[PDB]
């Protein structure tokens, strides 16, 4: 089968910038009449694929012609003119001039905004999960920007590294932020023996790392 | 107005097989080609085959020969994809799509998909969320604002619901995607407000886990 390439893996860019991507095949994409059948498809966050580009450089109905296409023979590359929100998400190139059919790995567009730092949140165990004799400590950081950094917990002054639930969303399109969630889970035994309960944070818009914890007690 | 209604999840035990159907509607149905294409852990799509429903004629990918087979209802416009003696690797979403293309044209039509069907190969049992409320206590974010949260943990298998306020609160929400530990998934949300709406009015999660019946509304309280 053909193998498609795409270059890069991901690509960041500023609202208003120009972005390319590109896709190479293992075989010619020249159809014997004449036709190359290369297609650019966009897949935005929970969406499904939607078709931007057929016969290399032909655009789709209702598809904003910021958007180009070029190449042939092995090599193609889509071009966005200038960059818009709307823009964000998954673009595969897929080829149909060799069956079956095969589609490149893809390329995440993600927009570059402004450092932004997070804002968190600390929560305790509540009664109703304490009953069941299970204590979870939950932890958001919420709308920050550039999508890298580290979470650890600490109890007690020690880090705690087992019982850990670490989950990201998307890019948010409505401002261009990361949000992530992390839950620490212990038995209610062990989760009233201990004292203090940190969530720390490393993150690029800061020389230290950013804390929020909460000391447990009673009254 | 043309549209592809995909049926809902399934949960399929390793050996068996599933029939996962595509109801069309707002075009001629036995005129266009319908395709299926296959997309495992995101990034990773895949074609499988087409099927023209005038016809009956279908073409596969090598690779799925004995592994779906394609056939469409006219009367009904719906177009259905059966996977046989599920494994491993069948564990993903599925597509079917008004692809558009048009051989005798050498062009293309308008390319209309439907919402995608994820299918689970797995022999864990199915199990109900337990839903917990999350009021600030450090995680209060001082005053101006409040952060609220809702855990939901411990059920099996995906999907499960979740909206604050039946829907009616949607803006500063954040659902975070579902993580799998030891065969049980948790999934949790948080919603900002400011300080002047929340404990004054309430706020509730409200959560449904179709597999297990479960529908549960969670009133966060201080
Ligand atoms: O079939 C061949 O051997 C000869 N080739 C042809 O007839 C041309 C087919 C061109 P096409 O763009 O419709 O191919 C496809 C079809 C569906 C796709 N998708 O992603 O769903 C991706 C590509
Ligand atoms: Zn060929
Ligand atoms: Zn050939
Ligand atoms: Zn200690
Ligand atoms: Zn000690
Ligand atoms: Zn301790
Ligand atoms: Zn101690
Ligand atoms: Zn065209």
């Amino acid at each position: 089968d053909i193998v498609m390439t795409q270059s890069p893996l991901t690509l960041s860019v500023t609202i208003g910038q120009p972005a390319s991507i590109s896709c190479k095949s293992s075989q010619s994409l020249l159809y014997s009449n004449g036709k190359t059948y290369l297609n650019w498809l966009l897949q935005r966050p929970g969406q499904s694929p939607k078709r931007l580009i057929h016969l290399v450089s032909k655009l789709d109905s209702g598809v904003p012609d910021r958007i180009t296409g070029s190449g042939s023979g092995t090599d193609f590359t889509l071009k966005i003119s200038r960059v818009e929100a709307a823009d964000l998400g998954v673009y595969y190139c897929v080829q149909g001039t060799h069956f079956p059919y095969t589609f490149g790995g893809g390329t995440k567009l993600e927009i570059l905004r402004a450092d932004a730092a997070p804002t968190v949140s600390i929560f305790p165990p509540s009664s109703e999960q304490l009953t069941s004799g299970g204590a979870s400590v939950v932890c958001f950081l919420n709308n920050f920007y550039p999508k890298d950094i580290n979470v650890k917990w600490k109890i007690d002054g020690s880090e705690r590294q087992n019982g850990v639930l670490n989950s990201w969303t998307d890019q948010d399109s409505k401002d261009s932020t990361y949000s992530m969630s992390s839950t620490l889970t212990l038995t209610k035994d062990e989760y009233e023996r201990h004292n203090s309960y940190t969530c720390e944070a490393t993150h690029k818009t800061s020389t230290s790392p950013i804390v929020k914890s909460f000391n447990r007690n009673e009254c | 107005e043309m549209q592809l209604q995909q049926s809902g999840a399934e949960l399929l035990r390793p050996g068996t097989s599933v029939k996962l159907s595509c109801k069309t509607s707002g075009y001629i149905f036995t005129s266009y080609w319908i395709h299926w294409v296959k997309q495992r852990s995101g990034q990773g799509l895949e074609w499988i085959a087409r099927i023209y429903p005038g016809t009956g004629s279908t073409y596969y990918n090598e690779k799925f020969k004995g592994k779906a087979t394609l056939t469409a209802d006219k009367s009904s416009s719906t177009a259905y994809m059966q996977l046989s003696t599920l494994k491993s690797e069948d564990s993903a979403v599925y597509f079917c799509t008004r692809w558009g293309f048009i051989p005798v044209r050498e062009d293309y039509v308008m390319d209309y998909w439907g919402q995608g069907t994820l299918v689970t190969v797995s022999s864990a049992k199915t199990t109900a969320p337990s839903v917990y409320p999350l009021a600030p206590v450090c995680g209060d974010t001082t005053g101006s604002s409040v952060t609220l949260g809702c855990l939901v943990k411990g059920y099996f298998p995906e999907p499960v619901t979740l909206t604050w306020n039946s829907g009616s609160l949607s803006s500063g929400v954040h659902t975070f995607p579902a993580v799998l530990q030891s065969d049980l998934y948790t999934l949790s949300s948080s919603v900002t407000v400011t300080s002047s709406t929340w404990p004054s009015q309430s706020i509730t999660c409200n959560v449904a886990h179709p597999a297990s019946s479960t529908k549960v509304d969670k009133k966060i309280e201080p």
